[PDB]
């Protein structure tokens, strides 16, 4: 019926867009044209002739934008994925990570469905210089960083932490923490000791920057 | 000269013990702040605290 | 003088936007307001 | 019956703002020398000018 | 040694109310231990009334270490700060 | 949205029905179906259904 | 169900036994009451409560679409009253509600 | 059977549909749902908020957590019109969202806050926390008021 499948091919589509938002903004290379992408178009392309939403041919991979590398050292492409099964397994988890190990990739982002154990918790840090991150389908319905209680946060390099650092004569531990696990750390991706400048907008005052630190 | 003294004379003077004044400014209007029943926004049932 | 994270400078076409926010921005703030209070005041001259 | 916990609250707002200062270089640090705000509210005005 | 100088100062140059306080309190301390006086008393026998004459014309030798928060202070002398 | 709910018993079976009016659901626009109520009948823990 | 005993007055409990047939024993004293041929129910009728309209009086003086019916038991009727209602998200095609000149039966479409 | 939940979310008790003063309709809700609430279609998912705090946190970060205790604070403020600056409240929002997690003030929350021994045993627990004190050898430093 319409509520179990277009409910459904609805919330997958706004997902995807999420998600795609959330890849442009670490400063990997989407144009404004894939963002911006229609139900129509959607359905028509990533979606079944029965209505079914398949998510093997949702997958994709992300390279870095040369503005992003020239301004980071080191920044790999990541591959996004979709998993098909409702509740992923160990296995899947495992056939994943081998994966993104096999074909050299800098990070991977596992966009699970429903509830991921914690036997499957304990397996995605496996890899020395690569990172997974999980995402709910639920937590990617509406992009939180487009709410309006949430200021813009932007990273910094380790330049421009050494910068801060200098300027206001201190030391890492001196600065605010932020817990990584945060919704908006997990937005952005930030690792430990990593400096998330904030523009924050008062009422009384305007705009005004502060900083944090990841961990 | 007005207002640019007035701004300059304004600023926060350096070792004030800034955390004790908004803790005293935040609980003494505890004080006088005495209980009196409140809604939202025209509807009587929302009893907000 | 509006520095960028970078400590270099930054040019005067997109000093406006959201990244280069410093802490000097309320003081800049505050003198335009001054300004633009004069400028009432020259309006309320100018159009008499 | 107010005069309780509004002075059980205040005490606990006190005891939890009572380190917090504005150094010389206009930020307000911990007593361990923790920076909680870059500048007092965003602009380093004092409410009292 | 971790003295900042004269010229590469970045702190205000007004002098607050604590400073005023600070200085106020060791210079009629001093008077109380019977220290010479710049200025002339007219029959004042109170030292923080005679500390305050002192400041009114700026005749304090005393000078104010402001300690930025990092281990680097910064000499004003009273002389010099606005007030 | 169920008129009744009742509990049967046949010859070697036992069960309970349910009438869910659909006059209710047009009424109120919920966009519910039968198969929706059976699965969230489904979806509760403390009958282990 | 809440059967009283005729002997003892006391609870009914349907047992099934060892052969696979549900009968009204009573653990009290001995009686039962084999529910062959008729069956037996309980029902506890829930209130009925007057929801509010969402829908009443949506359709007067308004357009007449021509649209099938999904209903053709009934009515062969092809003139509907419709009605354009945004329901869902502003980038998602605007939703319509429609119902036949006969037999009711409201249905929608987005 | 009758007390299932067949359509909505758990959390919410009861919902009510209110009129502002320039005509346009908003929902209020009374429940703990909302990223359920502001995930669904046909509500807005940028401009949804929450009286509740620690719901703000944990959907949309600490600095929105911080944003809504400077709003909630200012807002029962201003309701008995005692006319408190908002810096003084911007500065106990910049406190409990200091450490990165809303922890808020309490005896539970001052012992992760602050490290020093001497200032948490004058304030509560004075056996606990000097015992502690003395068993995991922590070195205080003599920086504070207290
Ligand atoms: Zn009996
Ligand atoms: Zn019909």
């Amino acid at each position: 019926m319409d509520q179990e499948n277009e409910r459904n091919i609805s919330r997958l589509w706004r997902a995807f867009r999420t998600v795609k938002e959330m890849v442009k903004d670490r400063g990997y290379f989407i144009t404004q044209e894939e963002v911006e992408l229609p139900l129509e178009d959607f359905k028509a392309k990533y979606c079944d002739s029965m209505g079914r939403p398949q998510r093997k041919m949702m997958s994709f991979q992300a390279n870095p934008t040369e503005e992003s590398i020239s301004k980071f050292p080191d920044m790999g492409s990541l591959w996004v994925e979709f998993c098909d099964e409702p509740s992923v397994g160990v296995k899947t988890m495992k056939t994943f990570v081998i994966h993104i190990q096999e074909k050299n990739f800098q990070t991977g982002i596992f966009v699970y469905q429903n509830n991921i154990t914690p036997s499957a918790m304990k397996l995605v840090p496996s890899i020395p210089p690569a990172t997974i991150e999980t995402f709910n389908e639920a937590a990617l319905v509406v992009n939180i960083t487009h709410h309006e209680l949430v200021p813009k946060h932007i990273r910094l390099s380790s330049d421009e932490k050494r910068e801060l650092l200098k300027r206001y004569r201190l030391k890492e531990s001196q600065l605010p923490r932020i817990q990584r696990a945060d919704p908006v750390a997990l937005y952005l991706g930030l690792k430990r000791g990593e400096v998330v400048k904030i523009i924050r907008k008062s009422e009384t005052s305007g705009r005004y920057a502060s900083y944090r630190i990841c961990m | 000269e007005i207002a640019l003294f007035k701004y300059r004379k304004a600023r926060l003077e350096p070792g004030t013990a800034i955390g004790a004044i908004g803790a005293q400014s935040i609980g003494e209007p505890g004080t006088q702040m005495t209980l009196k029943t409140f809604h939202f926004a025209g509807v009587a049932s929302m009893n907000v605290t | 003088v509006r520095y960028d994270n970078s400590g270099c400078l930054v040019k005067r076409e997109d000093l406006n936007k959201a990244e280069y926010v410093d802490q000097y921005d309320a003081e800049r703030d505050f003198y335009h307001s001054l300004r633009e209070y004069i400028n009432g005041k020259a309006t309320a001259l100018a159009n008499l | 019956v107010k005069t309780a916990e509004t002075g059980y609250m205040s005490r606990r707002l006190m005891k939890s703002l009572e380190d917090l200062s504005c150094q010389y270089d206009n930020t307000v640090r911990t007593s361990a020398n923790g920076i909680v705000q870059f500048t007092y509210g965003g602009d380093g005005l004092d409410p009292l000018e | 040694e971790k003295a900042i100088p004269k010229d590469q100062r970045a702190t205000t140059p007004y002098m607050t109310k604590y400073e005023r306080a600070r200085i106020l309190g060791t210079r009629a301390l001093q008077i109380s231990m019977n220290a010479p006086v710049f200025v002339d008393l007219e029959g004042e026998t109170d030292p923080l009334r005679i500390a305050m004459k002192e400041l009114a014309e700026k005749k304090i030798p005393l000078v104010i270490r402001r300690y930025l928060p990092d281990g680097s202070f910064e000499d004003w002398s009273v002389e010099e700060l606005i007030v | 949205v169920a008129f009744y709910v009742q509990d049967v018993y046949k010859d070697n079976l036992s069960f309970i029905q349910v009438r869910i009016d659909l006059g209710t659901i047009d009424k109120l626009q919920l966009e519910l179906t039968i198969e929706d109520i059976a699965v969230a009948i489904t979806r509760a823990s403390k009958l282990k259904i | 169900m809440l059967s009283f005993c005729p002997s003892c007055n006391n609870m009914l409990l349907i047992t099934s036994g060892d052969s696979g047939v549900y009968t009204l024993a009573c653990r009290s004293c001995p009686y039962e009451f084999p529910i062959e041929g008729i069956e037996i129910y309980d029902r506890k009728k829930l209130p009925r409560k007057e929801v509010d309209d969402v829908l009443g009086g949506g359709w007067d003086n308004v357009d007449q679409t021509k649209t099938q019916c999904p209903n053709y038991d009934t009515c062969g009727g092809e003139s509907a009253y419709f009605f354009q209602l945004q329901i869902r998200s502003a980038d998602e095609p605007m939703t319509t509600f429609y119902k036949c000149v006969n037999c009711g039966h409201r249905w929608k479409e987005n | 059977l009758p007390d299932v939940v067949v359509k909505g979310l758990p959390d919410i008790s009861r919902a009510v549909i209110n009129i502002r003063d320039d005509g346009k309709r908003e929902l209020l809700v009374e429940g703990y749902g909302l990223r359920d609430v502001m995930c669904t279609d046909g509500v807005i998912g940028s401009r949804t908020t929450t009286n509740h705090v620690l719901e703000v946190f944990s959907v949309l970060g600490i600095e929105a957590a911080r944003y809504s205790i400077i709003r909630e604070i200012n807002y029962t403020m201003s309701n008995h019109g005692m006319s408190v600056d908002p810096r003084h409240i911007q500065l106990l929002g910049d406190v409990m969202t200091y450490k990165g997690e809303v922890l808020g003030i309490t005896r539970f929350g001052l012992s992760k806050m602050r490290d020093s021994v001497l200032q948490l045993a004058s304030f509560e627990k004075t056996t606990d926390h000097l015992f502690d004190a003395a068993f995991y050898m922590k070195k205080d430093a003599v920086e504070g008021v207290s």
